[PDB]
């Protein structure tokens, strides 16, 4: 055992929630869910609470890294004398062992903790488990599925904890249990902490330069107290005298995520006079390079829904938009030159600068509304869902069309929506006979029939005219097909 | 020409099968004394040295010193294709060319002729085992693979040290280490139990795991291993045959200290 | 049957020993004075196709050791597997242990490495410095970007420039002592500078007009033959093309051009090279004609590479030389 | 109809007579015929004609077929299905389906039906040569095109290579010079009229005059199965009765587009460049070519009359740029919505 | 036969002293060692300014004897997937080993940026549980491709450019501990060719000095072959079109360098050229990466660089 060789975060660390600086409506909310649980348990979680907790079993930790996501995760139960199961990223997590390990876990009683203290009554809840998830994000080895799925048959107060929530492998979590965010503390939280440590280590600090420390180190207040400490060893005066070289020497290198990526690479701020040799281009490449996956569809997605402020004397918005799509187009190019064969990736910073930075330094200004999602992905799904429609059905009527995929659906369908909708629509319920006396003969099913009618856009939309007709025509179609045998 | 009849079948099967997955190209040399070879790793660490009389060989002829370079994974291929019962015959024309493996079954008339094509490798022929070694050791087969394999499990490295009628191997890793330390004494009931040792100087070296762990997979030839270890010369790990002789050459690895 | 008079002349003349190395003077003398002091770091050789690299490192490694120089030394050509399992197993074993043979420092020839994943690189930048006192290693290479600047770092860096007109002079009278044949000093210039630094490719045309004489022991080999064994054309006609470009008129100058192209079988791309080099040299007085002729030259010469037309291109080569000349007047 | 009403052999097609004699003068000598390609508009009839010389050279059963499924495996686990519609006589290919993984296809199965020969009895194994039917050739990618074209020579007594293909151009140099090529011209106003008036006087349409097949014809600008297609809808839609007033129906993608030149002719501003890029996405999702949308849109741009010659020239080539850029890239879209700036920057 | 060691490494410093980089961080480092209560640390900087070998001092002061059980190393040819460092990383961390009272057992993870995400994931809490015993400490060139939590329960120590003042002190002490004759222009052009790179330097002066004997620069730029990136930027700011190619025929292509590499040089040196205007870069920028897509086709003669060239005096003059 040893005081002086600890981390100064181990020591220092808070041992009672009144020691959490910062997020006290947080911590609040978290301490009476974890109190309220079994109240909501003898209700079967059927029963919403004030502030609508009592009908999740399951909390969710999330917010910025180094704000006490942990140590409050880690208090919180300590106070409540309940027995602590904590598993983290070391550990296998996968479905098969998590259903192996845990999952007896889930609903069984300690053993440790009978041992512990039973003579005198302090709580009844000093025998059960509290599963604590530490860094839900990395699943590399059932990562979220299995643990989404523990959140609806527990029994025990399962507290998970991860960094950022929107990530999209990590959805699930978004109903099935309540989640709470951790905020960036203020300069105001910490102040007397840092003060308390200043006082208890024999060395100087001033309380004007702790807003500076703050503000180099956003919000991880683990990353002041070592970078205080490992300053202290050779400097004990801290003020504002040197603490230009101190902010400058230990910035934050954060990487930057599609949406806050594009608010950057659009900001009118940095293709300016003054910022670009602040923010040079060198940076605004490895802005790309943070993420090459993302950065391009984002910036096709919300080039032109800003207002620049950098158009040059006589060039109008719509001019600089097209200036933009031309080089995207020739990103794109090179793109598909990148990704194709002979594995060209040295090519990869033409990309950056074509497809990035220059469609947003022609259009750079101040954005109007808020960063938007990228809408090729879906789209391109989209279309290949329909794709696969399309060459089902012409392969399932290539007996009789002879035509390729592409002239079927540019042609064929028009007529194929008289000859098979119409009579429906004039004729009623009687042109049943009629219309099937089509489709085998074209080898189609009621699922061919299904799909036909989704593909036609513009003034002919089927997906409101079938909800017109009767739905007694409905129920009659598809037994008289499954009826009749082909 | 070059005729040469075996007695069985499996016999050249069991031979190949104790550097099968240790090297790739080999080159047999067959002369009036019998065939002769010798083949470097794919790394150049250890090489794998093969001499086989005319005893073994049912039948024998062989005018001229002919060269025949090949790879082991078609050779194990065409070996495998062979039903154990036959009886092999190796056939090689006036020039080299592609080799003739024929099966001759004894009672029923099955005529198995398989063609290998040679490959072209510099015949770059090697003179080693003149060198005096410092110290010679020979022990049974069985306790050798089951220490090696039982020191592999413990690191990658196995140091030997034969020192003053001790014979001492060490495992240094990670989780652990380990030393099985022997003594030579000879048995008068069991012959071939008995470990029997000849020194000059204490020999401290180390290798591998893996090479150790491929050589003794040759320990299914024989029963007796001889191991010679010497400073600056490769360890030379001898398995004798009925009619010759199958040894590794192994490199030993040099301390950093 | 098999001798050493069946190897093309690209190898045949293969140079033994350093002092068979012409040209890179400056670096073979530098690598003799390693080898005789008695260090030898980590080098690397970055040079054009065709300059002497492996060569010199071959030689090299036959004089350390010796005659038996693939015996101790190791060499991971394009032909092998260099990945991350080989750099972590195979070279890692090799530069752990000691020589079978001989005792010395272990020698590793990474040749053409700018082939190599970046991981393997990586996984190479520690493993080449963790054993240094008894193995080294020589990376040879085309391209020095593909390397990262690590390993770059830890090599010496020799570079192997261009054989100068000597070198290929005193290297073609050495060919022409062991070969019996003569050879004419304008066709030695006109081969000097159809060589462009490659060696190899002054012995494939002098294989090639040797070949085209049908008695290789008397007559001597004009710049005639050399010009029609490659299809290279002549400076003569190229100047006269360029002339009629130039100073005449469109349907006289198209059909001089469509003369010269079919009179020995001429092709676009070599004419576009020799207008290029011939007409760099004129003082032209201003700077938007070079621009002009520069760009659309360069735009014609992508287009042949994808070979769309003959004859558009050639009418397209007349008229970015006949626009470009405009500027001028 | 379109399927019902088709010639099923060289003495039945009416229109192209010098075409028909050309067909007729390749099916003189069966076991000369060398390696084809069909080229032309749209639509023409190449399919058809295809099947019809097919028919002509070998017996009259060619025209039953079947369709297989041919399951192959690329370098990784993906395994990939392909349909084959074979004829104990020939077989049919549609290698455009499968996105990069031609250069499988082909060299798989070409390779395969070149070695081995035909066997089917309607004296036992002797036959002639297989053919192989190659529906939308052009868009075969080069290094499929490459394997294509050097497993014709190598095995030529066995396979008979007949490719068809609308715009011939993205067809390498080798392949256009190994094998014969065969213009399809499109029909004339006065054979498609005569298709028309047989079709209308075997189906039993009631018609009043011929200026309504003219009308079709001059709409459907030559295609033939369109127009036989819009005849049917037109009989369909006026309930047995043509008359002199019937509005010429134009497909969906067609109002689409031509409100999409209204849109941009109109409203030259970003805020409807973002509604231009919404109906290009809802174009492109419902499984149509981006090369047919840059076409149309282009072609409805200079009907525009409000434009002048400067604007059109303009227009025309910022389309032929952008139409350069489609066939050098994936995503569509990131070059149609540049296009359509560029067209609005232009107009004004 | 004996080989005797480089200059790179038979002069490689094993104190901590010897060091010549940055005064502040090698005084920290100092501190530390000389009290020991050494905290998880980041190092990365520019290729060749004496990271690893300052970590390796450091562990080697601190451990002294027990170096050999104390300090456990991974580097990139040892394996670094999630097996290793979720199996030997933690046994090595629950190791019970006596250490003197104010020691530390250390693991030296060198080139950190070539790990991937899961390794470090599993590593966070693997690091943060047994601080009692164990103080990690990695080594990489970018600091970027380090997970956000890795890297903040660390204190980071950033690595800038070596000085030519250091380097001249570091050549000199190497001059004078191998009694070679010098002058001052030579050193003065082998720290010009250096570009801030202690073990290139030091290798160039070794290949100098075995080859010539007297470090001149005659000597040095006969066979140092001074660094492209520079001959590159002086090319893309000549005034006429001739000079640039006439800069880009003598010194680049007749010296045997292949197209390819020009173009990625001149592209790499405009994505750090301060002094033209930021359009004018990226105009810049679009035009050389045209000519390397041309490049890579295949074509890749003097032409395409010629052309190249004459692009971007027509975008830079208008
Ligand atoms: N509000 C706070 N008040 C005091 N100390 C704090 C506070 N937040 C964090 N700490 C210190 O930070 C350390 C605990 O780290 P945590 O913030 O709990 O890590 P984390 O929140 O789990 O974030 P991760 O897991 O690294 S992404 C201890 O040294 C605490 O003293
Ligand atoms: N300096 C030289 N002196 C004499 N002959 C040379 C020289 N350089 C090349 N050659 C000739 O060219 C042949 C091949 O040279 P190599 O050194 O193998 O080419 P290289 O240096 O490996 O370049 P690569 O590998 O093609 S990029 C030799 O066998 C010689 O015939
Ligand atoms: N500040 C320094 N003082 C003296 N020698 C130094 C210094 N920095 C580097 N060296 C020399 O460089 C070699 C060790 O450098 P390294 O530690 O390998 O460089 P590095 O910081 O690890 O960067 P990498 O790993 O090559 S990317 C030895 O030859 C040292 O003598
Ligand atoms: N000579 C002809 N007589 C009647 N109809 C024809 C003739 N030639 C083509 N057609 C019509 O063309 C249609 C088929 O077109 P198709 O060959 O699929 O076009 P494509 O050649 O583009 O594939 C058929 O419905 C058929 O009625
Ligand atoms: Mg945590
Ligand atoms: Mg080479
Ligand atoms: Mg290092």
């Amino acid at each position: 055992v040893r005081e002086e060789d600890k981390l100064w975060t181990v020591k220092y660390a808070p041992t009672n929630l009144q020691q959490v600086c910062g997020n006290k409506g947080s911590v609040m909310k978290l301490k009476n869910w974890l109190a309220n649980w079994e109240n909501s348990k003898k209700n079967s979680f059927k029963h919403a609470g004030k502030d609508g907790s009592g009908v999740f079993r399951a909390a969710m930790l999330y917010g910025p890294p180094g704000i006490g996501k942990t140590t409050a995760a880690h208090l919180v139960a300590q106070e409540l004398g309940y027995d602590i199961l904590e598993q983290n990223a070391s550990d296998v997590r996968s479905k098969t062992l998590l259903n192996a390990g845990v999952k007896n876990a889930l609903d069984n009683m300690s053993v440790v903790g009978y041992f512990k203290h039973n003579e005198e009554a302090q709580n009844l809840n000093g025998k059960h488990f509290v599963i604590i998830m530490d860094e839900v994000d990395g699943m590399s080895g059932g990562g979220v599925g299995q643990l989404a799925q523990f959140c609806r048959k527990t029994s025990t107060p399962l507290i998970l904890i991860c960094n950022e929530r929107n990530l999209p492998k990590m959805r699930p979590f978004d109903r099935v249990c309540l989640d709470i965010q951790f905020r960036r503390p203020d300069a105001n939280s910490i102040k007397s902490r840092l003060m308390t440590i200043a006082i208890r280590e024999k060395f100087k600090l001033d309380p004007n330069v702790i807003d500076r420390l703050i503000q180099t180190t956003r919000g991880d207040i683990r990353q002041v107290i070592n970078l205080l400490s490992t300053i202290s060893t050779t400097t004990k005066t801290i003020n504002h005298e040197n603490i230009n070289e101190i902010s400058k020497a230990w910035e934050k290198n954060i990487a930057l995520k599609p949406f806050d990526i594009a608010h950057k690479m659009l900001d009118g701020q940095i293709y300016s006079d003054i910022g670009s040799r602040n923010f040079t281009l060198n940076d605004k490449i490895a802005l790309y390079f943070d993420d090459f996956d993302f950065t391009p569809l984002m910036i096709q997605e919300n080039y032109l829904s800003t207002r620049p402020s950098v158009l040059k004397p006589g060039q109008s918005h719509l001019e600089a938009v097209a200036e933009a799509a031309n080089c995207i187009s020739l990103g794109d190019i090179v793109e598909k030159k990148i990704r194709s064969s002979e594995q060209l990736w040295s090519l990869l910073p033409l990309h950056a600068v074509l497809s990035s930075v220059y469609p947003a330094s022609k259009v750079a200004g101040h954005m109007a509304g808020r960063i938007n999602f990228t809408a090729w992905l879906g789209q391109n799904s989209k279309s290949a869902k329909y794709y696969r429609l399309l060459q089902e059905i012409h392969y399932h009527t290539r007996l009789g069309t002879s035509t390729d995929k592409i002239g079927l659906r540019l042609d064929y369908l028009p007529t194929f929506r008289k000859r098979l909708l119409d009579p429906f629509l004039k004729q009623g319920a009687d042109a049943i006979s009629s219309v099937i006396e089509v489709m085998d003969d074209y080898y189609l099913t009621k699922e061919d029939w299904d799909s036909i009618m989704e593909f036609f856009v513009g003034p002919d939309v089927t997906t409101a005219i079938i909800k017109k007709i009767p739905a007694t025509v409905k129920s009659g179609f598809t037994r008289k097909y499954n009826s009749m045998t082909h | 020409m070059l005729e040469a009849k075996f007695e069985e079948a499996s016999l050249f099967k069991r031979i190949i099968d104790g550097f099968k997955d240790c090297v790739q190209l080999v080159n047999f040399q067959c002369k009036e004394d019998g065939i002769i070879a010798q083949a470097v790793d794919d790394s150049r660490v250890l090489l794998v040295s093969l001499e086989i009389g005319v005893e073994a060989f049912q039948e024998y002829r062989c005018d001229h010193p002919v060269t025949l370079g090949m790879d082991l994974t078609s050779l194990s291929k065409i070996l495998r294709c062979g039903n154990n019962t036959d009886t092999l015959t190796l056939i090689a024309d006036n020039t080299p060319d592609s080799i003739i493996l024929l099966f001759e079954d004894t009672k029923k008339d099955r005529i198995a002729e398989y063609s290998l094509k040679l490959m072209d490798i510099d015949a770059d022929f090697l003179k080693i085992e003149e060198l005096q070694y410092d110290s010679t050791l020979s022990l049974p087969s069985s306790e050798f693979s089951k220490i090696v394999r039982d020191l592999s499990q413990l690191s990658d490295s196995i140091n030997i040290m034969i020192t003053k009628e001790t014979i001492k191997f060490v495992a240094d890793g990670d989780i652990g280490s380990g030393s099985v330390i022997i003594k030579p004494f000879v048995d008068m009931e069991h012959p071939e139990t008995s470990i029997k040792l000849e020194m000059d100087q204490p020999v401290d070296l180390t290798f591998g795991a893996k090479y150790l762990l491929d050589i003794i997979k040759g320990s299914s030839l024989s029963d007796r291993v001889g191991i010679r270890l010497s400073s600056e010369a490769p360890a030379l790990f001898q398995f004798d045959l009925k009619s010759g002789f199958l040894q590794f050459f192994l490199a030993p690895k040099f301390n950093d200290e | 049957k098999r001798s050493k008079e069946n190897l093309p002349w690209v190898e045949k003349y293969r140079p033994e020993t350093l002092d068979e190395v012409y040209g890179q003077n400056e670096v073979i003398t530098t690598v003799r004075k390693f080898v005789d002091e008695g260090k030898l770091p980590h080098l690397l050789f970055y040079g054009p196709p065709g300059t002497g690299k492996t060569s010199t490192i071959v030689a090299l490694a036959r004089e350390i050791y010796g005659k038996n120089y693939s015996n101790m030394v190791l060499e991971l050509n394009a032909s092998d597997d260099r990945g991350i399992d080989v750099v972590r197993n195979q070279i890692k074993d090799f530069a752990s242990t000691r020589q079978i043979f001989s005792k010395g420092f272990k020698l590793i020839i990474l040749d053409e490495a700018d082939a190599m994943t970046n991981a393997a690189q990586n996984a190479l930048r520690r493993v080449i410095e963790r054993y240094t006192k008894n193995t080294r290693f020589c990376v040879l290479a085309n391209y020095a970007h593909k390397l990262t600047p690590a390993l770059l770092s830890r090599c010496t860096r020799f570079r192997f420039q261009p054989l100068p007109q000597e070198a290929i002079e005193r290297r073609i009278a050495n060919v022409l002592v062991h070969e019996k044949l003569k050879l004419s000093p304008n066709a030695e210039k006109a081969l000097i500078e159809l060589s462009n630094g490659d060696m190899r490719r002054v012995l494939n045309v002098l294989q090639s007009c040797k070949a085209t004489l049908d008695n290789p022991d008397e007559d001597e080999i004009s710049d005639d033959v050399i010009y029609e064994c490659c299809g290279a054309p002549r400076p003569s006609d190229l100047k006269a093309v360029l002339k009629s470009i130039l100073e005449d008129d469109w349907g006289t100058a198209h059909y001089t051009l469509n003369k010269v192209r079919s009179a020995k079988g001429l092709a676009l791309i070599d004419l576009i090279e020799g207008i290029v080099k011939i007409l760099e040299d004129y003082e032209l007085q201003n700077e938007e004609t070079r621009v002009h002729l520069l760009t659309k030259l360069a735009d014609i010469e992508y287009s042949i590479s994808k070979g769309g037309n003959d004859q558009i291109q050639g009418s397209a080569v007349i008229g970015a030389i006949k626009a470009s000349f405009e500027n001028e007047t | 109809w379109v399927d019902k009403y088709r010639p099923k052999s060289l003495n039945a097609l009416s229109h192209n007579e010098e075409l028909t004699n050309f067909l007729k003068s390749l099916s003189d000598q069966p076991r000369d015929l060398p390696h084809l390609l069909l080229y032309g508009p749209n639509g023409t009839g190449k399919k058809t004609r295809c099947m019809a010389l097919l028919e002509s050279i070998f017996g009259p059963g060619v025209y039953r077929l079947k369709i297989d499924v041919r399951q192959f495996v690329t370098a990784s686990n993906r395994k990939l299905e392909l349909n084959v519609v074979s004829s104990p006589y020939h077989l049919e290919i549609t290698p455009s389906d499968m996105g990069n993984n031609d250069r499988i296809v082909i060299q798989e199965l070409l390779k395969e039906v070149a070695q081995m020969e035909q066997v089917d009895f309607q004296d036992g194994l002797a036959h002639r040569y297989k053919c192989v039917i190659i529906n939308e050739a052009n868009s075969l990618t080069k290094d499929a095109q490459a394997a294509l074209r050097r497993t014709m020579e190598k095995y030529s007594k066995n396979i008979r290579l007949i490719m068809v293909c609308d715009s011939m151009s993205p067809i390498i140099a080798p392949i256009k010079s190994r094998c014969l090529l065969i213009r399809c011209p499109a029909p004339s106003d006065s054979e498609i009229s005569t298709i028309l008036s047989d079709v209308v006087t075997n189906e039993r349409i009631q018609l009043e005059t011929k200026d309504i097949l003219k009308r079709i014809a001059q709409a459907s600008n030559g295609n033939l199965r369109v127009s036989l297609l819009m005849l049917e809808s037109m009989a369909l839609n006026n309930e047995l009765a043509l008359k002199s007033s019937s509005p010429i129906i134009k497909p969906d993608w067609i109002i689409v587009i031509h409100k999409l030149t209204r849109k941009i002719v109109k409203e030259r501003s970003v805020n409807s460049l973002i509604e231009c890029r919404a109906v290009l996405y809802d174009l492109l999702a419902h499984c149509i070519p981006a090369n047919i949308i840059l076409k149309e849109l282009t072609f409805s741009l200079l009907d525009v009359e409000t434009l002048n010659t400067t604007n059109k020239s303009s227009i025309i080539e910022y389309s032929s740029v952008f139409d350069e850029r489609l066939s050098l890239g994936n995503k569509a879209i990131f070059h149609l919505e540049g296009f359509i700036a560029k067209v609005m920057c232009c107009l004004d | 036969l004996s080989l005797q060691l480089p200059w790179v490494e038979k002069y490689r410093p094993q104190v901590l002293s010897d060091i010549v980089g940055n005064k502040e961080t090698i005084d920290r480092l100092q501190q530390i060692a000389k009290d020991g209560n050494m905290p998880h640390m980041i190092i990365s900087g520019m290729p060749g300014i004496g990271k690893t070998t300052s970590v390796h001092c450091l562990a080697h002061e601190l451990l002294g004897r027990s170096y050999a059980d104390g300090v456990l190393e991974l580097n990139a040819s040892d394996d670094r997937g999630i097996d290793v460092v979720r199996n030997q990383i933690k046994h090595f961390a629950q190791k019970k080993l006596h250490l003197p009272p104010g020691k530390h057992k250390i693991v030296i993870l060198d080139e950190a940026d070539s790990m991937t995400a899961g390794a470090q994931q599993a590593l966070r809490r693997t690091m943060e549980l047994y601080s009692n015993s164990t103080r990690f400490a990695f080594a990489c060139n970018q600091s970027n491709k380090i997970i956000e939590p890795l890297q903040s329960r660390c204190a980071i120590l950033r690595y800038s450019k070596l000085s030519d003042e250091d380097v001249l002190k570091r050549l000199l002490q190497i001059i004078k501990l191998e009694d070679v004759k010098y002058t001052n222009d030579g050193l003065e052009a082998i720290i010009f060719t250096a570009e801030g790179d202690m073990r290139q330097a030091i290798n160039n002066l070794q290949s100098t000095v075995a080859g010539h004997g007297l470090v001149n620069a005659d000597n040095v730029f006969k066979i140092v072959d001074s660094p492209h990136p520079l001959i590159v930027k002086k090319m893309l700011l000549a005034s006429n079109l001739e000079d640039s190619i006439q800069i880009l025929r003598t010194d680049l292509w007749k010296k045997g360098y292949s197209s390819i590499d020009i173009v990625t040089t001149s592209f790499r040196v405009t994505k750090n050229l301060a002094q033209v205007k930021e359009s004018v870069r990226l105009e810049m920028i679009k035009e050389i990466g045209l000519t390397h897509m041309r490049i890579l086709e295949g074509v890749g003669t003097y032409l395409q660089l010629a052309s190249m060239l004459a692009k971007i005096h027509k975008l830079n003059n208008k």
